[PDB]
C-alpha cells in the first residue's frame, strides 16, 4: 500500500584493519557521530517521529553486543520511543536492514525508519561470535563448510576466469573508487570521524591503493582439508585453480552507514525531499558450498517481482567480496562493463561486513542523482549461500 | 539411580578381598570365558561391587582393580551389540548409562583407585583403568591398550570419550585415541599419559598398587581420590571450544575428517568428535550422557552391524580356522625358497624373514636377486631412522634372506613361492628346475593370479603339494594371502599354505580353482565399470570422485595404470576362450573398447611412463588433458550415487556368483577377502554383507538391495540383475 | 495491505536451568525439533514458497552465533532459498520476529515467513555477548544502566505494591499454569524435546513449581544502582525490594516457532488460518525503569487497530517480574479474569529470546479454547522498550 522512500544516506569512510584510524574508535561512537550528522542536516526534525532503527551486524559481541541500535538511540539522546535492533544476515545485514525498514513502512505500521549497519572488524574480527555450525560437528560434517575464499576460486576455476581476469577487474575497481574521490562524488556522502575534542580522525578510505598496477597485482600470492571437501561435492572439478589474493578480494575495515526510510506521508510531514524509491527487494539463495552464488538468483527474482528486466536498469551495484563472484554475475546477467560498480567498490574500499549494504545502497542513490539516471540494481552475496537484491528507483 | 541394569541370575565375575589396611582388591575373573568381557554378568558385578564399596565406606582407604586372567579386560559383549535393534535404543542408553554409573563412583568414592594393568586392556577394559586415579602397567609381551571402538564401528562408550578429552584436550584425545582406535604398548602407553607407571612383572603389580595408595593417602591427603577434572581450577588441555585458541581451528576439524575419509559414509568418527567437542562445552556428568545418546546411535545403526560382522565374526572364525581343513596337524617351515625378485618376490622375501623364516631368493642373474634384497633394504632403512626397528633386529633380519641365481641354493627348501611373470609355460620350466632339488615333503607354492592351479600343476609330479600362494602388492602392507585349492591339492598342503600365512602375520581365505580366483576376478568388475563409465562419457573426475566417495582405499582409474592396461587385455583374451567352449560365446564388457583406445594411443599404465594420469618422475601429477576430448567426458552426467551404486553393486553381485559358484564356502571369506584383499570398503562389512546391510531410499536389508539392482539394471544394463539366491 | 495470518505456533517445553533436561541440548536442535515437528503436521507442504526464517536471540554467542536461523535452515534440510536472519530487540526478540514476518508478508515481497525465536540459558547465560553499552564508561555513565530487578522494585515503591501483593499474583501465575497442562491446554503446542534415537528429554514446563504456597513464597530473600536510580527518581526516599526468585521470571531454557503468511500462500499449500494479524507497535518509556514500556505499546497498538481495551478477550503479557504485569493492570483497568490466564513466565519461564513467539502460540491456542475474538500479547523490554500485537481468532 504505502509506498517507501529513502531521504538520506550517509556513510563513514572505511578505515584499514593493521594500524587502522577507526581501530580505537567503538563502533557504538561510529553510528552516534551519523545520527549526530543528521541532525545537523535537519535539525527541526520531530525525532519522536522516528518508530525505530534498525542496524545490521555480523559480529554482535563485545562492543557491538547487546542490541548495539538500542544502545545508539540511547546514546545519541534520540527519544525513548525510537526502538532500536540489531538484525544478523551476514553480509547483507546492512541492506536486509534497509529492505526491512521499507517493509515495516509499506505495512503502514512504522512511519519514519532509521536502517543501516555498523561493523569494527578491527576491533570484533569475523568470527568473535562463535557459530552454531562450527560448534556442532554432527551437522558441520553434512553441510560441508568451505571458507568463502576456496568458494571463489572455484567459481573462476569453473567459468574460466584467469588470474589476470580476476587482477584486471581488481585495477579497474581501484581507478574507480579514486576518479569518484576525486571527482567529489562521495563529497556529501561520507561524514568525516571526530573524536570528542574535534579533532579529526579519518577522512577517507584508507584502504584504497589507487597508484595500483597489474603487475603489482601478479606478484601477490593467493590466500586443511577444505579443497578437498569442496571438489567432493564439484565432483567433475579436477583442480581448484586459486587466483584471488589480497589485492582482487574485499579489504577489511571498519565503518558504519545510516539510511532513513519513511513514507511519502511521514516525509511531508517533516518538510523532507524524498531522493529515491524502493521499488522491490527480493532474498533467495543457491548452493552453500560455493557459498557465493547468491546474488544471481535474487537478481531474477527482485527483477521478476518488479516487473523489470536487465535493460530497464541503469546502474548495477554488487559488492566486490571477491573478484570472480562479480566477474560470474556480469557473464550471467550479461551485464554491460560500464553499468557494474561504477564507482568502485569494496576491493578498493574495504567490506565492513554489516555496514557494507546500507554503504554501497547509498553509494548508488548519489550516483543516481549524479548521472540523472532512473534505477539502480544493488546486490550482494551472503555466507551460507544466501543472496538479496535491492531495486531503487530516483525522484 | 542404580548401580544394576534392572530396577525390578548370572555367576558372580568379581573377586572381592579387603586386607588390614582397608584396602579392598577387586579381581575380575569371568568364569564362563578366558577374557573378562563386558557383558551382563560383569555389569551386575561390578554393581554388586560399587555397592559394596559404599556400604563398606568408612572401614576402606583404598581400592585396587586387578585380573587374574592373562589379560586384564579386553572386550565388549559383540554377540549382544550386533542384536541392537532402533527400538532397542532405550535400552542401550540405559546399560551404557548403568556402566558408566558405577565407574563415576568408583572414580568419586573419596579414595585412591589404581588399576592393575596386567595385560591386554581394550576398549572396555581401558575405560575401565580410566577411571582409576592411577594405572600401572606390566610390561609383558602381547600386551596392548586402546579404544578399538571405531574399527567396529563403535566408539568408547564407558567413558571412554569423556574421559580422554578431560585428559589430553579435544584434539589429542580423538586425533591419538579416539579417531582410528590405535593400539599402544604398555612403554608407548606411558608415554602419551594412558599409563602412569610400569613393572617388570605381573606379580609385583598388586604390591605396588598398594604402595602407591599407601604413599598417596600420606603425600596427598586432600587430593588423595580426586581426577584432574573434579579439582576446582581445572583447565582443558588445549582449550575448551569457547576458548579463543581453539575456537579459530575448531571448525576446521569435520572438513579434516572429511578429507581423510574421502567422504565415505563411515559415521562413527563423526559422532566421535561430535560427542568429544559437544562434551566439552558442558560438565562431566552431562557430557557423558551426551557420549550414550551418541553410541546408542551407533550400535542400532547398520554400519556398526556391518563392521562388527566382518572385522569381529568373520575376522575371528577365520583365524579359528574356519576354512583350514579338519583333522591336519601341524608342520615347521625351515627354508623358504622364493622364485623371481620382483616387487612381489621381494616383498615375500621380506614379509618372510620378517616373521624369522630363512628365504632364499632366486632369479635368472645374481644381478637380479640383489636387487630384490634391496627392497628389503630399504624397508629396514626407513623403518630404522623412524625408530620402529633396532638396528640388531634389522642385522638378523636381512642376514635371512639369501639372494643367489642358482637352482643348487634351492637345497633343503621345504616351502617353495614362485613370484614369476604370469605365464603357464613358464612357470612350468621354473618349476621343473628345483622341484628335484628341495625336500621331498616341499610345498610347490605359485604366486598366480588368473591362470587355473590345476593348470600349472601339471608341471610337477607331487600335484598334491601343488597350490596356489595369492600374494598382493605391496606385500609389506597388504594384509590378505588368497589359497588357491587345484584339484589335486591334498588338505595337508591346504593346512600348512594356510599356517604359514597366519604366521608371517597375514589373513587366508582358502578358494577352489576357478578362472580369476576370487580377487582377481570381483575386481575386474570394479575397474571395469569405471572404464565403461570413461566411454559412456562420464568426467574422469567423477570417476575418481566417485571410487574415493564410495569408500575405495585408490579411485579406479589410479588403480588401472597400476594394474597395466596391457595385462588387462591379457585377461580380456583369455575369458574370451574359456566361454566360446560352452556356448553363446561372452559378451565384451564395454570396458574392453576402452581399454584398447588407450593402448592404441601408447598410455598403457604407470609402468609404461603413461596412462589414464600423466606420470612425471615416476608421481603421478594430473589426468592426461586429452582424455576428455578422447572419450567425449561430460556428455553423460548421471548422479554421483549412482557411479557408486554402480561400482560397488558390481562387485558385491560378482561376490554372490562366486558364493554360488562354490568358488569360496563362506561368506567370511567373502567379506574380508574382498575388504583385506582388493580394497572393498570397510562401512560395508565386505562385498557379501553388503547385500544384508544396504541402505539407501529403497530401503535396509537384502530386499532393498535387489530393487536397487533392478533399478541400475533397467538404466546401465542387464548385468546388474540380482541373482536367483538373492530372490525371495 | 495484504493482511498477514498466522497458521501455526509451537514451542518445546521450557527446562530449568540448574540441572535441567535441555542443557545438553544445543539451541540448534531445539529449532530443528520443531522444523521437523511441522513436517510431520503438514508433510505435502512445498517448502520452497518459505522465502525467509526470522529468529529473535539475545544472547547471540558461541552455540547461538553466526546467525543461527540460518543454520537451522541448513541443518534441517529446508530449501537454501529460504533465508534465515537473526534479530535481537532484547526480551521482545520473539515477538519481534513474528511482528517483522507479518510486516514483510503485508508488504507483498515475501510469501511465507517461518518465525520464532530460541535461547538456552543454561548454555548461553544472558550477557555473554557483552554490551556496546556496558564496555563504554564514558556513555554508560549518562544513562545510569540499572538492572531490571530494582527498576521492578521502584515499579512496586512508587504504584505501591507490597510485598504480599506481587507474592499473590506469583501464586496465581503458578496456579492457572498448574491448572492449565492439567487440563490439556497445551497439548498440541508443547513438542517434547528428543535426541537422535527418538528418547525423550524433555515433555513438560520443568520450571514450575505448582506445590507453591503464600508463606512459601514469604520466606524467600529478595535480590550502586539503588543510589544512582534514585538520582533519576530523587522524590522517591528508599526502595522497597519486594521481588525474589518465586515472584519473577525463571531462567530456562526453549524455542518457538510461528508460520505466518498471506491468504493466497494459505490458499496455495490447502492451509488453514487460526489467526490473523491485526496490529503491531513499538514505543518505549524511561530507560532508567526500563520496564515501563508495556503500557504506550498497548495503547499504540489500539489506537493503531481501532479498538480499545473493552475489545480485548485476553492480554498476555510477559511475567517478567510481577509489579510489571500489576502496574500494567493497574494502568489499563486490565480485569483479573482476562490476564495471563494460562500463567507466564513466573511459573514456566521465561527464555529470553523465544518468549514472544512462546505467549502469542498461547494466545492463539486459548483464543480457539475459548472461542474467543482477540488477543493482545505485550512485552516489556530492556533498555525501556515495549512491543504490543493484536491478534484476532479466523
Amino acid at each position: 500500500s504505502e509506498e517507501a522512500f529513502i531521504y538520506e544516506a550517509i556513510r563513514t569512510p572505511r578505515g584499514k584493519q593493521k594500524n587502522g584510524s577507526l581501530h580505537e574508535v567503538k563502533p557504538l561512537s561510529l553510528v552516534v557521530g551519523l545520527i549526530d550528522e543528521l541532525r545537523k542536516r535537519h535539525p527541526d526534525l520531530d525525532e519522536n517521529l522516528i518508530s525505530d532503527v534498525i542496524l545490521g551486524c555480523v559480529s554482535p559481541v563485545g562492543d557491538q553486543g547487546g542490541d548495539i541500535a538500542r544502545a545508539a538511540v540511547l546514546a545519541s539522546g534520540m527519544p525513548v520511543t525510537s526502538g532500536g535492533v540489531q538484525l544478523n544476515r551476514f553480509c547483507a545485514s546492512g541492506l536486509e536492514a534497509v529492505n526491512t525498514a521499507a517493509q515495516k513502512v509499506r505495512s503502514g505500521w512504522d512511519d519514519l525508519v532509521l536502517a543501516g549497519g555498523v561493523e569494527s572488524m578491527s576491533r570484533v574480527p569475523m568470527g568473535s561470535d562463535g557459530g552454531a555450525m562450527g560448534l556442532d560437528p554432527a551437522t558441520n560434517y553434512d553441510v560441508m563448510f568451505v571458507p568463502q575464499s576456496i568458494g571463489a576460486d572455484l567459481i573462476a576455476t569453473i567459468e574460466g576466469f584467469s588470474r589476470e581476469d580476476v587482477d584486471a577487474y581488481a585495477l579497474r575497481s581501484q581507478q574507480k573508487a579514486a576518479e569518484a574521490w576525486s571527482g567529489g562524488y562521495f563529497a556529501k556522502s561520507v561524514v568525516p570521524v571526530r573524536d570528542q575534542n574535534g579533532l579529526l580522525i579519518l577522512d577517507h578510505d584508507e584502504h584504497m591503493r589507487p597508484d595500483t598496477t597489474k603487475e603489482g597485482l601478479a606478484k601477490l600470492k593467493p590466500a586443511g582439508g577444505f579443497d578437498d571437501v569442496a571438489l567432493q561435492k564439484y565432483h567433475w572439478v579436477e583442480k581448484i585453480n586459486h587466483v584471488h589474493t589480497g589485492g582482487n578480494s574485499s579489504g577489511i575495515v571498519d565503518g558504519a552507514a545510516l539510511v532513513m526510510i519513511g513514507s511519502a506521508a511521514a516525509g511531508k510531514l517533516q518538510g523532507l525531499t524524498p531522493r529515491a524509491r524502493i521499488v522491490a527487494t527480493a532474498t533467495s539463495g543457491a548452493d552453500p558450498v560455493i557459498m557465493l552464488t547468491g546474488p544471481t538468483p535474487a537478481t531474477r527474482k527482485v527483477l521478476d517481482r518488479a516487473g523489470l528486466t536487465v535493460d530497464d536498469i541503469d546502474l548495477f551495484e554488487l559488492n566486490e567480496a571477491f573478484a570472480s563472484v562479480v566477474l560470474k554475475f556480469q557473464k550471467d546477467l550479461n551485464i554491460p562493463d560500464e553499468k557494474l560498480n561504477v564507482n568502485g567498490g569494496a576491493i578498493a574500499m574495504g567490506h565492513p561486513l554489516g555496514a557494507t549494504g546500507a554503504m554501497i545502497l547509498g553509494t548508488m542513490v548519489d550516483e543516481l542523482e549524479r548521472r540523472n539516471a532512473r534505477r539502480a540494481l544493488i546486490t550482494l552475496c551472503i555466507g551460507g549461500g544466501m543472496g538479496v537484491a535491492t531495486i531503487i528507483e530516483r525522484v | 539411580s542404580s548401580h544394576h541394569h534392572h530396577h525390578h541370575m548370572p555367576d558372580n565375575t568379581i573377586q572381592w578381598d579387603k586386607d588390614a589396611d582397608g584396602i579392598v582388591t577387586l579381581t575380575m575373573d569371568d568364569p564362563s570365558g578366558s577374557t573378562n568381557v563386558m557383558n551382563e554378568a560383569y555389569i551386575e558385578s561390578m554393581g554388586k561391587a560399587v555397592d559394596r564399596l559404599v556400604a563398606e565406606k568408612d572401614s576402606i582407604t583404598g581400592v585396587v582393580v586387578a585380573s587374574a586372567k592373562k589379560t586384564f579386560f579386553a572386550g565388549g559383549d559383540v554377540k549382544t551389540m550386533i542384536q541392537a535393534r532402533p527400538e532397542d535404543a532405550g535400552d542401550v542408553f540405559n546399560t551404557v548409562e548403568t556402566i558408566k554409573r558405577q565407574l563415576r563412583t568408583l572414580e568419586t568414592l573419596g579414595k585412591p583407585v589404581v588399576a592393575a594393568i596386567n595385560g591386554a586392556a581394550l576398549g572396555g577394559g581401558l575405560e575401565i583403568a580410566l577411571a582409576c586415579h592411577h594405572r600401572i602397567a606390566a610390561d609383558v609381551k602381547g600386551s596392548q591398550l586402546g579404544l578399538p571402538e571405531v574399527t567396529l564401528g563403535l566408539l568408547p562408550g564407558g567413558g571412554g570419550v569423556t574421559r580422554t578429552v578431560r585428559m589430553f584436550g579435544i584434539q589429542n584425545a580423538f586425533v591419538s585415541v579416539l579417531a582410528q582406535g590405535t593400539r599402544f604398548k604398555p612403554a608407548k602407553a606411558k608415554e602419551i599419559g594412558l599409563v602412569d607407571e610400569l613393572v617388570a612383572t605381573v606379580e609385583e603389580l598388586v604390591p605396588a598398587a598398594k604402595a602407591w595408595i599407601k604413599e598417596e593417602l600420606k603425600a596427598n591427603p586432600d587430593g588423595a581420590g580426586v581426577q584432574p577434572w573434579d579439582k576446582k581450577g581445572y583447565k582443558m588441555p588445549g582449550g575448551t571450544p569457547s576458548s579463543p585458541g581453539l575456537a579459530a581451528i575448531l571448525p576446521s576439524f569435520p572438513s579434516n575428517l572429511r578429507k581423510q575419509l574421502k567422504g565415505a559414509p563411515m559415521p562413527a568418527p563423526r559422532a566421535i568428535l561430535a560427542a568429544a567437542v559437544e562434551g566439552a562445552q558442558v560438565d562431566f556428568d552431562t557430557a557423558s550422557r551426551i557420549e550414550s545418546r551418541y553410541f546408542a546411535s551407533l550400535v542400532t545403526g547398520q554400519v556398526a552391524k556391518n563392521m562388527m560382522q566382518a572385522f569381529f565374526f568373520d575376522l575371528q572364525a577365520i583365524n579359528a580356522g574356519g576354512s583350514r581343513p579338519e583333522g591336519i596337524g601341524k608342520t615347521p617351515i625351515k627354508r623358504i625358497g622364493v622364485l623371481g625378485a620382483g616387487m612381489m618376490g621381494a616383498g615375500i622375501a621380506y614379509v618372510s624373514a620378517k616373521a624369522g623364516y630363512e628365504v632364499v631368493l632366486k632369479d635368472v642373474s645374481l644381478e637380479a636377486a640383489a636387487k630384490g634384497k634391496g627392497y628389503s633394504e630399504k624397508l629396514e632403512a626407513k623403518a630404522l631412522e623412524r625408530g620402529r626397528t633396532t638396528q640388531e633386529r634389522s642385522d638378523a633380519l636381512l642376514a635371512r634372506i639369501t639372494p643367489t641365481a642358482d637352482a643348487a641354493d634351492f637345497k633343503g627348501v621345504d616351502f617353495v613361492i614362485e613370484a614369476v611373470f604370469e605365464n603357464q609355460e613358464l612357470k612350468h620350466k621354473v618349476f621343473g628346475e628345483i622341484e628335484d632339488i628341495v625336500e621331498p615333503n616341499a610345498i610347490l607354492g605359485s604366486n598366480t593370479s588368473t591362470l587355473p592351479i590345476t593348470g600349472l600343476a601339471t608341471g610337477v609330479k607331487r600335484q598334491e603339494d601343488f597350490i596356489g600362494i595369492h600374494f598382493f602388492s605391496p606385500v609389506d602392507k597388504m594384509p590378505l594371502v588368497e589359497i588357491i585349492k587345484g584339484e589335486k591339492t591334498s588338505d595337508e598342503a591346504l593346512a600348512r599354505v594356510f599356517d604359514y600365512t597366519l604366521a608371517i602375520g597375514k589373513t587366508p581365505i582358502v578358494v577352489n580353482d576357478s578362472r580369476g580366483f576370487f580377487t582377481s576376478r570381483v575386481i575386474g568388475t570394479f575397474v571395469n565399470e569405471a572404464l565403461a563409465m570413461l566411454g559412456e562419457g562420464v568426467e574422469p573426475a567423477s570417476i575418481e570422485q566417485a571410487g574415493s566417495q564410495a569408500g575405495y582405499p585408490a579411485p579406479p582409474l589410479q588403480l588401472s595404470d597400476e594394474l597395466n592396461l596391457e595385462l588387462m587385455h591379457k585377461i580380456a583374451v583369455a575369458t574370451r576362450k574359456g566361454v566360446e567352449d560352452a556356448g553363446g560365446t561372452y559378451q565384451p564388457h564395454p570396458a574392453e573398447a576402452v581399454v584398447e583406445k588407450m593402448i592404441e594411443l601408447g598410455r598403457s599404465g604407470r609402468l609404461k611412463g603413461a596412462g589414464f594420469y600423466e606420470y612425471a618422475d615416476g608421481k603421478r601429477s594430473g589426468l592426461w588433458p586429452g582424455l576428455r576430448e578422447t572419450f567425449k567426458s561430460g556428455s553423460s552426467q548421471p548422479p554421483l550415487q549412482d557411479m557408486i551404486d554402480r561400482m560397488l553393486f558390481a562387485e558385491a553381485l560378482e561376490t554372490q556368483k562366486c558364493l554360488d559358484e562354490g568358488v569360496l564356502t563362506s561368506t567370511a571369506d567373502a567379506n574380508i577377502g574382498s575388504i583385506m584383499g582388493i580394497g572393498f570398503p570397510p562401512w560395508t562389512g565386505g562385498s557379501a554383507q553388503f547385500i544384508v546391510g544396504y541402505s539407501g531410499p529403497a530401503g535396509t536389508g537384502k530386499a532393498a538391495f535387489v530393487a536397487r539392482a533392478r533399478e541400475l539394471a533397467a538404466a546401465y544394463g542387464d548385468r546388474f540383475l540380482p541373482p536367483e539366491s538373492l530372490l525371495s
